[PDB]
């Protein structure tokens, strides 16, 4: 037990780095495409258009579990990447502060909001939305940092299932005195694996270099004309609200499919 | 009263030992709290030394708000029973030392008692409950020692302020 | 006709607002794609699939452009966008000093040297062969970055165009005292009217806010794995040696074909 | 001799006329020079006061090193003829005014004679031909007012001799 234990928390590290690989081209492509332009005549239909013709496998060990129905609640209706589809609870109220220190309350709370959308897609295409129809954006290169950005945020969040099954082997032990504990609901241990999953001041973080690179990433250099309104918050909202919880909530998913191992 | 949440398997990874005699041990098992004791009208603890100014490390602000804190500046982190879910932040506590003095802190982190033996921790252990993790001006303004790395106090959230 | 020499300059400020916000995007995205990791296994040979699965094609004037003798120069072998094969002249030598000023000669000489690709297709590519080969990098993420920004590169310079019959409209005396005497050759007027476009101070001007915009938006935050060696410098090159040459090469060959407006 | 390279329409855009005179007037017709008077060794011109600072609208650094220049550093800028194509970057010229006076000035930019009347320059006319634009330290070391803002100078590059 020992060497296996040692041998995952060494392979934890080295995926929790691949996982903040993410940020930057994350943050770096959502600018990408704002300062392009506005949006292009049925651009969200040439945007699954591009996906249906080039329709990129993941992982065949993902693929394995994305057909797992375990792992089917992060399968998305094609052609849109896994994962982008899958909603969080509703677990803010309408007038929660969102970035700013609370007595009491502390800062950065995570998760959806009555009036947050649903879901990555519906996210990402409500900022397109917002944006002013355009004559002379590119389409081609609309389109491509649209796709780009639909595979990136995707990828990212499906490293949860690697880092859930290095976090299993290291914590054995904490994990299956849940997971063996039959005085307890499978929804009522998704709950408390979640509270064992979850690191809230590594979420503070991570949500502060992200606020950092949001802000650093937009400066406006001479002559430069303004990204459209609420650029900033919407990169900020994408993690504190989708990124963050939909990865440990596949985390969370995958802890549950291995009840087998204890 | 109060046992431990789980438990740790420790990993010295690059602890660098010779100058770091915390490391985790590799092999040993770190007991994990959710939990801290009884808060009392004094309720006794650690009072350890911290800076919570921004240097050398990719270590990253305080919980409570995103922001570093200059170590002229009285604050403190809690261990996680403590911290409370964030319940605790922007509170100021008082510390009371056995020197007979008194100091007002702001709490302004946590001092994580689940969490460590990794890349992030600098492969060091999780905190312990029962500590209060205080900036240099706590300790000045208590009129403590530095180098004696860690008291014992009591600390009370009693307003003794009425006048 | 004044009132329209006035009214074409108002569409070239308008034009070259357009040409300036690509910048930042093509900034951006190079730094989202060498941020992400090493180069995928045959991603080269994913892109060119992933071009000719979705061949966006031109605005039909482009399009009646590029199969004209004077623009079909800057046709691509498909499924490449336009322009990205395109190679401009050796003009400078190979132990020019490119980005720091040297008395008696300035600051930031355009063109391309000997050791430089010969276009910004082989630049890209050799960029990214400059990459380690990784088993952890995401196939579609890599892939279409890399397509989002060959549609990029080629949106900018082909605003040449655009730009030229702008200039053209505005100066017709400048360019047609040219465009009519008959003593040189079609050469010797393509010359001409490119000493005509030389605006050496404001390509200082331009490349200077790119030598900030890649060094300010590739900064380190806290914990970050560095960007691969020199892409700070790749940046540069791209608009010094290429972006900014082919663009005034575009919108040479374009006043050329429009001699019969004397 | 040397005479114009071409015409530019005037354009006034959005300039605000009535602060600035000098706008170019809209449908007037503006000479563009890539040539300059002869350098021999006292040549005319026209001297000019200018500022190569940073820290307002959004102009940008000098066109021979990429920076901006103190006014208290001793720059000037040239005619694109006598500009060449950065053959003079970084050398200094000896400047003589009618008033007895002499100083050495560092060349840095380019006193664009061709371009005007778009909005990359402020809706604002070519510069002439002829003109050495410098920073208010040459003029005080010159010991001109500078508000008459145009005097009449010579200008040379040869050398001099020491003991």
């Amino acid at each position: 037990s020992e060497a296996a234990e040692i041998e995952a928390g060494d392979r934890l590290d080295a995926l929790r780095d691949q996982l903040q690989r993410y940020e930057t081209p994350i943050i770096q492509t959502i600018l990408a495409r704002s300062a392009l332009g506005g949006r292009a005549p049925s651009e969200q239909d040439e945007v699954r258009a591009a996906l249906s013709r080039n329709a990129f496998e993941p992982s065949e060990v993902i693929s394995e579990w994305l057909q797992t129905e375990s792992g089917a609640r992060f399968r998305s209706t094609r052609p849109l990447p896994p994962a982008v589809e899958f909603i969080t609870p509703v677990v803010l109220s309408r007038d929660t502060v969102l970035d700013k220190p609370v007595v009491g309350k502390g800062i950065f709370p995570i998760g959806r909001r009555p009036q947050d959308p649903t879901n990555m897609d519906e996210f990402l295409d409500t900022s397109l939305l917002s944006l002013n129809q355009s004559s002379t954006v590119d389409l081609a290169s609309a389109v491509s940092l649209d796709v780009s950005l639909l595979h990136l945020v995707s990828a990212r969040v499906l490293l949860g299932y690697p880092i859930a099954l290095a976090k299993f082997d290291w914590l054995h032990d904490n994990f299956c005195h849940i997971l063996t504990n039959t005085t307890l609901s499978k929804s009522q241990k998704l709950a408390n694996i979640i509270q064992q999953l979850t690191d809230h001041k590594q979420e503070v973080n991570v949500l502060s270099r992200v606020e950092q690179k949001s802000k650093s990433l937009s400066h406006l250099f001479r002559n430069d004309i303004p990204y459209p309104p609420h650029t900033q918050d919407r990169i900020l909202r994408l993690f504190q609200a989708y990124l963050i919880p939909i990865t440990t909530q596949i985390e969370a998913a995958a802890i549950l499919d291995h009840a087998n191992k204890c | 009263t109060c046992r431990a949440s789980g438990y740790l398997p420790g990993r010295s990874g690059n602890c660098e030992k010779s100058n770091d005699p915390d490391c985790c041990e590799d092999g040993k098992m770190y007991p994990q709290y959710r939990c801290s004791p009884p808060v009392t009208a004094s309720t006794r603890a650690v009072l350890t030394l911290n800076s919570f100014e921004k240097g050398k490390d990719g270590g990253g602000p305080s919980e409570c708000d995103n922001a570093y804190h200059s170590d002229q500046e009285k604050v403190v982190a809690l261990s996680t029973g403590w911290f409370s879910n964030m319940a605790r932040c922007g509170h100021r506590i008082k510390i009371s030392a056995a020197n007979g003095n008194s100091v007002y802190a702001k709490v302004v982190d946590e001092c994580d008692s689940v969490h460590g033996c990794d890349d992030e921790h600098n492969f060091e252990p999780p905190c312990d409950n029962n500590i209060v993790d205080a900036s240099p001006a706590v300790w000045d303004a208590l009129g403590l020692d530095q180098n004696v790395g860690m008291v014992d106090i009591t600390w009370s959230e009693q307003h003794h302020h009425h006048h």
